[PDB]
């Protein structure tokens, strides 16, 4: 049988190894309901892909632009040309409209599987969509799905889980030290016994609030550290 | 087995319960004409609950002083257990994220949810596994014994699969809990007597045992 | 010979059914009033626990609970 | 609840409630109309 | 089977889940009798609807008071309205009592005798006052959109939504009264003060709720 | 006000206890017939522990507060009872023996506590009542005496006394059998116990009236 | 305090009362007394088990310790009251 999440533990009845990356891990029994299990699988896939994109973006941004802090990169004054000091209202409007459209399409696909595959404007443009959360077609133009989709899906979910943990690590490292992941790694490599979680914890480098152009946005750390 | 045992207690103490050493000179587990709260199920349940709470209490009352003596935690923290905000006349800590009453209200809601659901599993065995609780009812089914519910969360690593292993671990748990209960009683008595932390009392006693004891601390 | 805690579980059910039936404690008063004398009797034998029944256990239980009621009034 | 209402319908409880109502009415009348001797 | 107020405890025998918002909550057995339960159902519905209207009005007026619109607080709106406009307070009281007396008396006698207000003795109207269920007076007047005479399942869902929103509104009105009695400010002022500093601006720091704090 | 709230809580507890003991957990007849155990508890626990607890309150609250009150200190300026119970400096200043702690009690140096445990007698010339140090020492002695008296009857071990045996052993030539059957009478009849208790209780109330007017124990009472 | 008169008197009193009950000279949990102060067998309800050959239980230790402490306290306070 497959290797579980712990030696000697017994996997739940609903976790028979059908989904990719199944380790029989469910201490809260949230997967007991099949509908809830499907929704949680979609949520896990979304979190995994978004976290992988965020981790890759933070790393590439720190490599290409080391003088820009990723935590404060959302400020309009830190945006690159020609988007510097741009109005955030129009930007939020653009993102809201586009993301709302794509997320409503994805949600409708979840509610009714295989019902929004066709393009609503140009008829005939459809995606195969063999499983929920795996549309394919235009989303996979390189044709990497015509093989062992199970092992590839396992690799995707495992890399996504690792990226989720890594992104939260980046967030807490930035909230406790005020620097990016590569900067924190270099600082720890300079003196491992002086720069670590033993001393960096308890201090919250994030300010109380920030005035984004006209309105103020409140900020806080994940733990009650010293401001 | 232990001192103070008698033939009266040995009639109903056959060794089935964990930690059964035949020590009951007051006859509190007599099943004949028993009721209310003085009955074997409630008494055993209360003993294991006190055991776990006292284990957490002993570890939490000695951890900040020990960690502060080693330099792992700063000097702002590392205060006595009775000066952390428990008893304001004895001392309080103002470094929390909110006042102790706000945190106390949060604790009221949290503890009421946990304790009331636990009580319902004791009163109605398995009743916490049917009503919707955001999918958490799958791990609140419990078992026959309210003191040992188990499940995917309460038994996370599935420890004690064998009956003998479970009995061994239960005996270890009750013994550690009884030791922790005695330790908590000693912590309170030392706090009232010496007015210092338990770790400080242990260090002072190890430095000079003849001149640092309950006899010399009377005056 | 052995001093222990001897207690019976749930002997009397908590209900308001007997609250609507005056004189239930007495066999003679449970029939109902026919004359005004009955009313006075209803108050003259309310605490006469040994007159309601001959069971010493029931009388002792009633006395012990009545003591708690008296202590509550005093408090 | 039926037994409780029947208990409340007994002579001492009814007399207590009725006398409390009558006494309260007389007290409130004498409070809003102090010292009434003649009509 | 259905979710109850306190999980694990069986619901009472007089609460079988037929009514809207039934959670088996009756520890004092106030509605144990059927007629008393029917009367209490109508009382709870009236209370919930009045609390919903009151909560919506208080929230809207507080919203207008927070922004520069000149709206007064809910605890001063009566005085502001009676003094700003030449309105006599006893006259308004009598008018409201007349209209409410007519409506409530018709509702009361319909509760005592169901369908008795449909005889046509009130200006010839018959079907507009027949009444669908207890506390649910359907018709073209009270329900002009006809949401109660179409899609029975949707009607039951709306009944559950109505009773739950009414209970929440009753709790909200009690919260408004307690917040004004303790802090002395408007509800949105309390909400803004809490959003400014939630760790130090709450009921545990107002100095009135917890006297030992 | 706090005492009134506590009294209401105690009243609720008493009513709950009566309901619980009549409808949920009712004691059996053999439980009520444990006169030896009941007498041991009433003598030691109730009377002795109550006297000891009141002696502790008098030593830690009544004595310093009343000493400052008789000295002319305003009640607002007098430290709170918990302040007196929290630090040894204030109590040591008011009573020097408090500087030694509870050490003289365990080393059998009770004479050191003579500052707050006296035999003054008479009355306080400032308040007209009995000296509170005398009342505190009185309650201490009463607590020790009642605690000793609470270990006389046999309950579950060999040590102790059996009242039936004591009653049966008292028999002279002028009274025939003696106290035979008295143990069964007092363990089966509530009216006989009520008669004895009411007689001694009324006599005690009269004794209380006499001792209270003759030796006024409260300040500004005489 | 160690070696003083109070300590020696208290230790001697406790040892004397504990040794009397163990060697059949004082009442115990197993042996009672009649009206003529003669040792007789008892009927203890607990029946405390003890590995001691004379049946000395922990209850006997507590009873003898309390009696010895009372005797020692009385002797110490009496000697302190007469100038001895």
């Amino acid at each position: 049988d497959r290797k579980l999440w712990a030696p000697g533990v017994v996997a739940p009845e609903y976790l028979k190894g059908d989904l990719a990356g199944d380790y029989g891990w469910d201490p809260l029994g949230l997967g007991a309901d099949p509908t809830a299990l499907k929704w949680y699988r979609q949520s896990e896939l979304q979190h995994a892909r978004w976290a992988m994109l965020g981790v890759a973006g933070v790393l590439v941004q720190e490599i290409v632009k080391p003088d820009v802090y990723f935590y404060e990169a959302g400020l309009p004054q830190n945006l690159p040309e020609p988007f510097t000091n741009i109005n955030m209202g129009g930007l939020l409007a653009w993102e809201f409209i586009l993301m709302h459209w794509v997320e409503v399409r994805r949600w409708q696909d979840y509610k009714n599987f295989g019902s929004v595959n066709e393009d609503p404007i140009f008829k005939g443009n459809k995606v195969p969509n063999p499983e929920m959360g795996y549309p394919g077609g235009i989303f996979d133009p390189f044709g990497f799905s015509k093989g062992n989709l199970k092992e590839l899906q396992t690799k995707e979910i495992k890399n996504g889980r690792l990226a989720m943990i890594a992104y939260m690590a980046f967030i807490l490292q930035a909230q406790a030290t005020g620097k990016g992941p590569l900067a924190a790694l270099s600082a720890h490599l300079s003196n491992p016994f002086g720069n670590n979680i033993l001393k960096n914890i308890g201090t919250c480098t994030v300010p109380h609030s920030v005035d984004v152009q006209g309105l103020t946005i409140p900020l806080t750390c994940l733990w009650p550290g010293s401001q | 087995l232990y001192v103070g045992a008698s033939q009266s207690s040995l009639a109903y103490l056959d060794g089935s319960l964990p930690g059964d050493f035949g020590f009951d000179p007051l006859g509190l587990l007599d099943p004949v004409n028993s009721g209310g709260f003085i009955e074997p199920k409630w008494l055993q349940y209360s003993e294991v609950i006190h055991a776990r709470w006292a284990m957490l209490g002993a570890a939490g009352c000695i951890a900040p002083e020990v960690l502060g003596a080693a330099g792992l935690i700063p000097d702002a923290t590392n205060i006595k257990w009775f000066e952390s905000g428990v008893i304001p006349p004895a001392g309080s800590y103002n470094g929390y994220w909110a006042d102790p009453y706000t945190i106390f209200f949060v604790e009221i809601v949290a503890m009421q949810f946990a304790e009331l659901r636990r009580l319902q599993d004791f009163r109605y065995p398995g009743s916490m596994g049917q009503q919707y609780f955001l999918g958490l009812e799958a791990i609140f089914k419990g078992s026959g014994d309210a003191a040992y519910p188990g499940g995917p969360f309460f038994n996370l690593f599935n420890l004690g699969k064998t009956e003998a292993a479970m009995k061994e671990l239960k005996l270890k748990e009750i013994k550690n809990g009884r030791l922790a209960m005695l330790a908590m009683l000693g912590y309170g008595a030392q706090a009232v007597m010496t007015g210092k932390g338990p770790f400080q009392n242990l260090v002072e006693h190890l430095a000079d045992p003849v001149n640092n004891n309950i006899l010399t601390n009377f005056g | 010979k052995k001093v222990k805690i001897a207690v019976d579980r749930n002997p009397v059910e908590t209900s308001f059914e007997k609250w609507a039936k005056p004189g239930h404690f007495s066999r003679t008063l449970s029939k109902g009033p026919n004359t005004t004398t009955w009313i006075w009797n209803l108050h003259a034998d309310a605490h006469d626990f040994d007159s309601h029944t001959s069971d010493l256990e029931e009388i002792s239980r009633k006395v012990f609970s009545a003591h708690f009621g008296q202590l509550g009034i005093i408090f | 609840m039926k037994d409780f209402t029947t208990y409340l319908s007994t002579a001492p409880v009814i007399a207590t409630i009725w006398f409390t109502f009558t006494a309260g009415l007389l007290i409130e009348i004498n409070r809003y109309f102090p010292d009434p001797l003649v009509f | 089977v259905r979710p109850v107020w306190f999980p694990g405890n069986p619901p009472p025998a007089h609460l079988d889940g037929s009514l809207a918002g039934d959670y088996g909550f009756d520890p004092l057995f106030l509605g144990q009798e059927p007629q008393t339960l029917k009367w209490y159902v109508q009382a709870e519905l009236v209370h919930g609807r009045f609390a919903m209207l009151g909560a919506a009005g208080i929230i809207l007026t507080s919203i207008g008071a927070k922004v520069g619109l000149g709206f007064p607080e809910w605890y001063d709106a009566g005085k502001v309205v009676v003094e700003k406009n030449n309105i006599d307070f006893p006259t308004l009281m009598v008018i409201q009592f007349y209209l409410m007396g007519w409506a409530e008396t018709k509702r009361w006698y319909d509760f005592k005798n169901p369908g008795s207000q449909a005889d046509g003795s009130f200006l010839g109207f018959t079907e507009e006052f027949k009444g669908l269920e207890n506390g649910y007076p359907g018709g073209r007047f009270f329900d002009p959109m006809g949401l109660s005479r179409g899609d029975a399942a949707k009607y039951q869902e709306y009944k559950q939504k109505e009773v739950k929103n009414g209970r929440l509104a009753m709790i909200a009105c009690l919260g408004f009264a307690a917040q004004y009695a303790a802090t002395g400010k408007g509800p949105l002022d309390n909400l803004a003060d809490h959003l400014a500093d939630p760790n130090h601006v709450n009921f545990a720091t107002n100095g009135v709720s917890i006297p030992i704090a | 006000y706090t005492t009134a709230i506590g009294g209401l809580v105690m009243a609720a507890a008493m009513f709950f206890a009566g309901w619980f003991h009549y409808h949920k957990a009712a004691p059996k007849l053999e439980w009520f017939q444990n006169v030896e155990s009941m007498l041991n508890h009433h003598l030691g626990g109730l009377l002795g522990l109550g006297s000891l607890a009141w002696a502790g309150h008098q030593i830690h609250v009544s004595l310093p507060v009343n000493k400052l009150l008789d000295a002319g200190v305003d009640p607002k300026e007098i430290p709170l009872p918990h302040d007196l119970l929290l630090n040894r400096a204030i109590m040591a200043d008011l009573y020097p023996s408090f500087a030694k702690g509870i050490a003289p009690f365990f080393t059998l140096n009770w004479s050191e506590y003579s500052d707050f445990l006296t035999f003054k007698g008479g009355l306080n010339p400032v308040t007209g009542g009995l000296w509170l140090s005398d009342t505190a020492h009185h309650h201490v002695a009463i607590a020790v005496l009642f605690l000793v008296a609470g270990h006389m009857y046999r309950t579950n071990w060999g040590i102790g006394h059996s009242m039936k045996e004591i009653l049966e052993a008292h028999r002279g030539p002028f009274t025939g059998e003696g106290h035979v059957g008295l143990y069964e009478i007092l363990t089966t009849s509530w009216h006989a116990q009520l008669a004895i208790n009411l007689a001694l209780f009324g006599s005690l109330s009269i004794i209380v009236a006499h001792h209270m007017y003759a030796m006024p124990p409260y300040p500004y009472l005489a | 305090f160690i070696g003083s008169s109070t300590n020696l008197i208290m230790v001697a009193s406790t040892t004397a009362t504990l040794a009397a009950a163990r060697f059949g000279l004082a009442p115990t949990v197993k042996k009672n007394t009649t009206a003529g102060l003669k040792l007789v067998d008892s009927k203890n309800s607990a029946g405390v088990i003890s590995n001691d050959p004379a049946g000395f239980t922990i209850v006997d230790v507590l009873a003898m310790g309390a009696a010895g402490h009372g005797l020692g306290v009385g002797i110490v306070l009496g000697l302190k009251g007469i100038g001895a």
